[PDB]
């Protein structure tokens, strides 16, 4: 029988994972009324993530989804921007896109990353120092990656708040025409930005993406919009909630917080354990089969939705001992917070860099930081990205 | 959202 996964799962997924993962390495479940296959064990997850039988095909997903809702033309630029990126395609097309996007990074762009992150972190902490209590998400965890990614991409400072707010609104849309409307505005904005960098190339990643070439091959206008969008959003709320979840873990384990403050040689290991323990993404993006596939000994039929639970794999006792415990001194190497295989997260070094600097700088500036509320007052967002509604902290 | 469906997640 197909276990129904609802709002309780969304808010608190790891106890569901602990019960299904013991039963089999893959579970047949129903998520949002859609039957699908949930890969749970670490080995099975690595195999699924390297299995060419799992396809990124948003068009087939749409067609299959229409069938489960029993319902059955020109795509708007928003519609296209949402799905015409790296995570929306398979090789060879995926190989080409990611070859070109990797060329766009210049050495100057990469080197400015660390100085820029420490300057933004600095500015943000100067703006909250003196307040007794702040919501660390709105005051720090969300603005930092918004700024860093926006500056790397080339979004002007005066436009950054608005792009962030549109991203939040895209994230909470419930109806396709609404989502498409938000996306259409975003795509229109990114079309203007791209036009201005064609006319006057700067030292930003948009200009790098326009100029990248493989002989005469280049990113089309469509691919540019979709990739600039994905690069802006893929690390915005994901980095913020990594920082949020990690700071929450650190505050709920004050001995390790103090240990980390006293010994920065534990910082790298602390960021790794944050990704393993409570990653902002416990699920990867939806995949669809075209033919039967074999994952963890479980046969999955053709025309099936397949989702890989990075979180369940990261909490797999076959791979990590005492996996429900947060322990920065652990060997957390080999987690799947950034994926695995051809779609492995392109931004993983940047996400690690921002998180390491942000947490380090927080504990340096605010030695007496603590939760400002009782844990029973915290709430998780009703969202596939694992994140808190707020993180109230007393800076002291 | 980034496989073309409302409900966040891209
Ligand atoms: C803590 C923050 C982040 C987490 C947890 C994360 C996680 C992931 C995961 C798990 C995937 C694989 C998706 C799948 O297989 O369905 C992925 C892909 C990707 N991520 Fe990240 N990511 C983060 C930050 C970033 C940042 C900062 C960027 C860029 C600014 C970025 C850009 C990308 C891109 C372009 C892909 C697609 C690569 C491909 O499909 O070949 N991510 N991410």
């Amino acid at each position: 029988t197909p276990e129904v996964l609802g709002e309780d799962f969304i808010r608190d997924p790891y106890p569901v994972y602990a019960r299904l993962r013991e039963r089999a390495p893959v579970a047949h479940v129903v998520l949002g009324g859609a039957p699908m296959w949930l890969v749970l064990r670490h080995e099975a997850a690595r195999a699924a993530l390297t299995d060419p039988g799992l396809h990124k095909d948003p068009e087939r997903c749409a067609r299959l989804a229409a069938r489960h809702a029993g319902v059955d033309a020109e795509k708007s630029p928003g519609q296209r921007m949402l799905v015409e990126h790296m995570l929306g395609m398979d090789p060879p097309h995926h190989t080409r896109l990611r070859k070109l996007v990797a060329k766009a990074f210049t050495a100057r762009q990469i080197q400015a990353l660390r100085p820029r992150i420490e300057h933004t972190v600095g500015a943000l902490l100067d703006g909250i120092a003196g307040q007794g209590e702040v919501d660390l998400l709105k005051a720090f965890a969300f603005p930092l990656p918004l700024t860093v990614i926006s500056e790397m991409i080339g979004v002007p400072q005066a436009d950054q708040a608005a792009f962030g707010a549109w991203s939040n609104a895209l994230t909470v849309a419930v109806q396709p025409q609404e989502m498409h409307g938000i996306a259409d505005r975003m795509a229109e904005y990114l079309t203007g930005l791209i036009a201005a960098k064609r006319a006057a190339p700067d030292d930003d990643l948009i200009s790098g993406l326009i100029q990248a070439r493989d002989h005469e091959d280049r990113l089309s206008e469509n691919e540019l919009v979709s990739m600039v969008f994905q690069l802006l959003v893929a690390g915005y709320e994901t980095t913020a909630h990594l920082i949020g979840n990690g700071m929450l873990a650190l505050l709920r384990h004050p001995d390790q917080l103090a240990a980390l403050r006293a010994d920065r040689s534990l910082l790298r290991g602390a960021v790794e354990e944050i990704s393993r323990y409570d990653n902002s993404l416990h699920l990867n993006t939806l995949s669809v089969t075209s033919e039967p596939v074999r994952i963890g000994g479980v046969r999955i039929p053709a025309d099936a939705f397949v989702i890989v639970s990075l979180g369940a794999a990261n909490h797999d006792p076959e791979r990590f001992e005492d996996p429900e415990r947060f322990d920065i001194r652990r060997e957390a190497g080999g987690h799947l917070a950034f994926g695995h295989g051809i779609h492995h997260c392109m931004g993983a070094p940047l996400a690690r860099l921002q998180t390491e600097i942000a947490v380090g700088a927080l504990l340096d500036r605010f030695p007496r930081i603590e939760l400002a509320v009782a844990p029973a007052e915290l709430r998780r967002e009703m969202n596939l990205t694992r994140g808190l509604e707020s993180l109230p902290v007393r800076l002291g | 959202t980034x496989e073309g469906f409302p409900x966040g997640y891209x």
